[PDB]
């Protein structure tokens, strides 16, 4: 029973402090690429820092670059972020996220509850559709294209399609735009080419209601989409 | 006097049965495969090395992947290499040290392993927690784990030195068949490609063909003067190679009920530990004491190359499910990738 | 003693089996071998543009 | 590489040093494979020191690992090289069972086969004569000579031993490679261990000596 | 027409101060040619011995490379392929024509300061050989008894000290003395030499040779003394501090490795004398020579109007050492 917490969250003031603390409890933490994922009010995802499995690698966000400091302690099986110098544009709710690297691993596949914290070049993913209103029963698909090409010359396309329900935290559906996520149903089908990819849901029920975003993998500012948002 | 005849009428039926097994033998399998063209010389490099290992490796198994393969040391720990990169994908401390098998299910889920500790301990490798977790331990044997083989994510065949194969259930962790008819250490273990009868060779000099469902010796293969330390199914399900102490392969058929040829070398003196079939079938490969591989013609006997690249003695041995690579393994703990 | 029984009718069901002549059971490893040459990249060692090693 | 196999390739290199770390840490414990006769007094020597069964004990900053293999059923040429590159040999012959069956000629011949195997041709035995206490008394009532017919000596202990000590020490074949370390077991509190200590140290220091390419 | 020991050349760098029409013949001139052909077939003598023994070490630890790979005694392998290279570095001199190649330039004058890359490289390539040979032998030797002194520290246990320093031993041993050769080659010391027959460093300016030769020598004489002494008193002070007893056959091994190490230091610190000694004499000599010499030839210029055994001393505690190297092996 994997377990995500996030603590650390509430108003500060402009150019203040602040540490979020993840307590993982449930599975190896030693073992995990741990991510910290942002979410607007009211916006899609996007990614902040992530620190690998011995802290040995490091990688920041350009707009949290310097001023965010992420940490892990395996022992306590706690991750931190040591924010500093926080902008008006920094309320959000972060999300922890472990991620495993392996041959035929999916990463991002747990995702934290999500802490609310509130103030007083790179691959662009497009989502061109924001909004398309469904019945259950019918089959629907969800399109996504890339400004780069996400076919990496090893084979792998490096393409992740997550779900977030209506107040809950978002889950991995699809990873490498083939591959089902472990305990999804076989309803969602991952397909496409590079710079374009497509998700198709058969038989849409009253639980695949929700925003979809489409993340690459492809190198190390990880950008989401805008989000497709699924209603009745 | 009914010990007496009893074993008289077995030595009068076994007579019958070479009889029997004579009388439909009339070209040797060499004499019709005289007019197919050789192979040539074939040349295999060393694609990769996977250097992980601190003791003598004893077993090895491709995933049906053809990328993945675990190998099995004396160290107390077995690896699973991503063989495309070299890459280390799990390393699983084990609690007993001394290990003679090795297997990877077909599905990819599960690996087992087994050696002198009689315990057939099965491995979960995709789990929620992200650590490699022993699923079941199949206590039962009461000689030492040589050979185990998956059938499902459920079903294994064990080979112990017990002179007994069984057929366990993993998820209840009981014996649901035991094959018994061996009167030496049951050294090796192969399916066929069907899974619907195997064949164990045995110290007792004899190679024998069970059925999975039934747990009953439908044939019995004599003619190895030694040990037979492997076994491996020809591709099409019909034929087995045995390589034995006796530093020669043979090659028998299942429906002609006998040997067909032997693959013997006269500066060839060294005990044959494993043997594998090409994708094909027409190459067998063979990994002996001389601290090299050798490659089989397998229909003419005549030996087309050698893979010679190990420090010690090769252990294991096993060609990809895609016929891509052989994966030779020795005790100087390091297992080469050849091509 | 009753073990030389089971060895005894072992030896009864393994002989009442239905061979094929050595001439047959051969052509038919032959063929096999001969149909599948080109799906085995050990006999004929592809380009290293396709070659994974 | 992308951003997944650089990850994979760190994973790789994490495991690998932990591999490293583990194998070092192991690799300083000395092992000894645990031989002797079928019911002879391996249980005593086990139990003073302290399938497959392995004792692990410490003793003046040195870990020895004891693998008590005798309980195995099977062909002994089969798992035996499993054992090469241990340190010692540690092999009890109970010394009482002169006269029963002989055993002790069968005890002979397992020391003959195993001193002068492939594998052990450089692992020093640290040879055990158990069972001291009750050979003192039996010798007085049921003659050795019995056993050992080519043997010419005083009926006594101390001379009886020492043949028979004699008559094991000569079966290596080998005596420049390997050496031979015996002991008479004594109830006394850590004397044999001490024995085990001395033997093994001595054999390390020769590894050790040899290693410099100095000896 | 200038002085005997010139010779008429026209190359820019070659003349002699104040005499542009001829630099310096190629023998040097403060030697007969008796003593040339006497140096030359000792030079020879030693350095074909040298080359055996070295030669024979190599071919003993290849013939079972397998099994006789244990790190701590590989590096006598390694400083006797270094050794081995060296004397063949030193031989290289004999051959038809091959010393008018590697001691002169193609007009005539001796080597002086010849990293130049105009005419030959032969001096260079020579020069390198030799110098990094030996110095790469001589750290080898000292990275050895250090690896002596840390494994006598933990004999009689099975923590082995040299788990990961193998790699760090060679990074070490195989750049020092490649940064002071190139260093050497980039001040463009190499001088030459006719009874010597190869090119070596500060042979005029004697501060140069001094420095590059003599502070190796001597920092490797302190940290190979100062190791060696510790591994000594370690295998002394194991006999008592060993808590159980060690055999009479332990004990007579440990003796006689600590006889054949005390032989072995006192072995080297006699070579570093002999070379020390040496050098300081022709430090001093020089001084007078340059002189006297001048004095001589100005004799039968207004009339127109050193000692070899030294030489023959330093090459012998060279080779001396190269065999005493190889002897390490003799069992
Ligand atoms: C000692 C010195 C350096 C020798 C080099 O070490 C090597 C390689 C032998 C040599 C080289 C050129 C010689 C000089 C060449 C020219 C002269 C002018 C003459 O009138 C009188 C003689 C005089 C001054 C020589 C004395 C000896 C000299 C200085
Ligand atoms: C080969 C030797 C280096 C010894 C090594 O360090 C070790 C191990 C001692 C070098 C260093 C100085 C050179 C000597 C210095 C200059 C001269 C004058 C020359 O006219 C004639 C030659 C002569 C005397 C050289 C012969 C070769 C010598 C002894």
């Amino acid at each position: 029973d994997v377990q995500l917490v996030e603590s650390g969250g509430g108003l500060v003031q402009p150019g203040g402090s602040r540490k979020l603390s993840c307590s993982a409890s449930g599975f190896a933490f030693s073992s995990f690429g741990m991510h910290w994922v942002r979410q607007a009010p009211e916006k899609g995802l996007e990614w902040v820092a992530y620190i690998s499995s011995g802290s040995g690698t490091i990688y920041y966000a350009d707009t949290v670059k310097g001023r965010f400091t992420i940490s892990r302690d395996d022992p306590k099986n706690t991750l931190f972020l040591q924010m500093t110098s926080l902008r008006s544009e920094d309320t959000a709710m972060y999300y922890c996220v472990r991620s495993i690297y392996y041959y035929g691993s999916s990463p991002f596949d747990f995702w934290g509850q999500g802490t609310t914290l509130t103030v007083s070049s790179d691959i662009v993913m497009t989502q061109a559709t924001s909004s398309v209103p469904v019945t259950p029963g019918e089959s629907v698909s969800i399109s996504c294209r890339s400004s780069k090409s996400l076919l990496h010359s090893n084979g792998n396309t490096y393409l992740y399609w997550f779900l977030q329900r209506p107040g809950q935290s978002p889950q991995l559906l699809i990873y490498r735009m083939s591959n089902l996520a472990s305990g999804v149903p076989d309803r969602f089908s991952g397909s496409g080419s590079g710079t374009a990819f497509t998700l198709t849901i058969s038989r849409l029920e009253a639980e695949d209601v929700g925003v979809y975003y489409c993340m690459q993998h492809l190198e190390y500012p990880l950008t989401f989409g805008a989000g497709t948002k699924l209603e009745l | 006097s009914e010990l007496d005849q009893l074993r008289q009428e077995a030595e009068q039926l076994k007579n019958q049965i070479r009889d029997a097994r004579k009388a439909c033998a009339d070209a040797t399998l060499s004499q019709i495969t005289n007019n197919i063209d050789p192979v040539g010389r074939i040349q295999m490099r060393t694609r990769r090395t996977l250097r992980g290992h601190l003791a003598k490796i004893y077993a090895m198994h491709w995933g049906t992947d053809s990328r993945l393969l675990v190998s099995a040391s004396q160290d107390g720990k077995l690896i699973i290499w991503d063989s495309y990169t070299t890459n280390k994908v799990h390393a699983i401390p084990l609690r007993s040290s001394w290990v003679m098998t090795c297997a990877y299910a077909p599905s990819g889920n599960y690996v087992a392993c087994g050696g002198l500790d009689n315990i057939c301990s099965i491995y979960n490798l995709k789990t929620r927690e992200g650590n490699v977790r022993v699923s079941r331990e199949l206590a039962g044997h009461t000689g030492y784990l040589s050979c185990c083989r998956f059938l499902d994510d459920n079903q294994i065949v064990t080979s112990s030195g017990d002179t007994t194969c069984a057929l366990w259930d993993i998820e209840t962790g009981q014996q649901t068949t035991t094959f018994t008819g061996h009167t030496g250490d049951v050294m090796s273990l192969s399916l066929a490609p069907d899974t619907r009868l195997f064949v164990s060779g045995a110290c007792d000099a004899s190679a024998k063909l069970w059925d999975v469902r039934e747990g009953m010796c439908r044939q019995t293969f004599t003619g190895h003067e030694s040990d037979i330390n492997a076994i491996c199914f020809f591709p099409n399900g019909n034929a087995f190679a045995t390589g034995s102490d006796d530093a020669t392969c043979r090659l028998f058929d299942l429906r002609a009920d006998q040997e067909l040829m032997t693959y013997s070398h006269d500066n060839i003196i060294c005990g044959i530990t494993s043997v594998s079939f090409s994708k094909s079938g027409r190459l067998l490969l063979a990994g002996y004491d001389d601290f090299n591989c050798n490659v089989w013609d397998a229909l003419k006997a005549d030996r087309a190359g050698v893979l010679a690249g190990h420090d010690n003695r090769v252990s294991c041995l096993g060609v990809t499910d895609d016929g891509m690579a052989v994966a030779t393994g020795s005790w100087d703990s390091f297992l080469k990738i050849w091509n | 003693i009753a073990q030389a029984r089971k060895l005894v009718e072992q030896l009864k069901m393994e002989a009442n089996i239905d061979r094929i002549k050595v001439s047959k059971a051969a052509a038919d490893l032959m063929a096999y071998c001969e149909a599948h040459a080109k799906e085995d990249p050990l006999l004929t060692p592809v380009p290293a543009s396709e070659n994974p090693f | 590489l992308s951003a997944e196999d650089k990850a994979a390739v760190e994973r790789s290199k994490m495991i690998d040093r932990n591999l490293r770390e583990d194998g070092e840490k192991a690799a300083r414990e000395v092992k000894l494979l645990l031989l002797g006769a079928g019911e002879s007094g391996k249980s005593t020597i086990v139990k003073q020191m302290k399938g497959i069964v392995e004792t692990h004990f410490t003793f003046k900053d040195l870990h020895f690992k004891m693998f008590d293999v005798g309980g195995q059923r099977s062909e002994r040429k089969k798992w035996i090289h499993c054992f090469e590159g241990v340190t010692a040999i540690i092999f009890c012959v109970a010394l009482s069972d002169y006269d029963l069956v002989n055993r002790m000629h069968e005890s002979m011949k397992l020391f003959d086969s195993i001193c002068n195997n492939k594998w052990f041709t450089d692992t020093s035995i640290i040879l055990f004569l158990n069972k001291k206490d009750l050979f003192e008394e039996k010798i007085k009532k049921s003659p050795l000579t019995i056993c050992y017919p080519e043997y010419a000596g005083s009926n006594t202990y101390e001379e009886a031993a020492a043949y028979i000590q004699c008559q094991f020490e000569d079966l290596n074949k080998r005596k420049d490679t390997k050496e031979i370390y015996t002991h008479f077991t004594c109830a006394t509190d850590t004397k044999n261990v001490q024995f085990v200590f001395d033997a093994v140290t001595d054999v390390i220091i020769k590894n050790n000596l040899k290693d410099c390419g100095l000896f | 027409q200038c002085e005997v020991p010139l010779v008429r050349t026209d190359n820019p760098k070659s003349w002699y101060e104040d005499v542009e029409g001829c630099g310096i013949q190629c023998q040097n001139p403060l030697f007969t040619e008796a003593e040339h052909q006497d140096m030359h077939s000792y030079i020879a003598a030693f350095g074909a011995v040298t080359g055996l023994c070295t030669l024979f070490t190599l071919a003993t630890f290849v013939a079972d490379w397998r099994n006789s790979n244990r790190y701590p005694a590989v590096i006598l392998f390694y400083v006797n392929a270094c050794f081995f290279v060296g004397s063949i570095g030193w031989l290289a001199q004999f051959m038809d024509g091959a010393r008018r190649e590697i001691v002169c330039r193609a007009d005539g004058t001796m080597r002086l300061g010849e990293p130049t890359s105009n005419e030959t490289l032969s001096c260079v390539i020579i020069f390198v050989i030799v110098y990094y040979a030996l110095m790469a032998g001589v750290v080898w030797f000292v990275v050895l008894t250090y690896a002596w002194h840390t494994s006598f520290k933990a004999l009689g246990t099975t923590y082995q000290p040299l788990s990961g320093k193998t790699s760090y031993f060679h990074l070490l041993t195989w750049s020092l003395p490649f940064v002071l050769t190139v260093a050497i080659l980039a001040v463009a010391q190499v001088d030459g030499d006719s009874v010597s027959g190869i090119c070596f460093v500060g042979y005029k300016n004697y501060r140069y040779r001094a420095g590059f030769v003599l502070a190796p020598i001597g920092l490797v004489l302190i940290v190979g003394g100062y190791f060696l002494i510790r591994g000594v008193m370690t295998l002394f002070s194991i006999k008592s501090n060993h808590p159980g007893l060690l055999s009479e056959k332990a004990a007579s091994k440990i003796n006689e490795t600590m006889l054949r190490l005390g032989i072995f230091g006192f072995l080297a610190f006699g070579f570093v004398l002999i070379t020390f000694s040496c050098h300081f004499y022709d430090f001093f000599n020089q001084a007078e020579w340059e002189r006297s010499f001048r004095d001589y030839v100005l004799c039968q210029a207004n009339v127109t109007i050193p000692s070899l055994l030294v030489e023959k001393i330093n090459l012998f505690a060279m080779f001396g050492t190269g065999i005493a190297m190889s002897t390490w092996v003799w069992t």
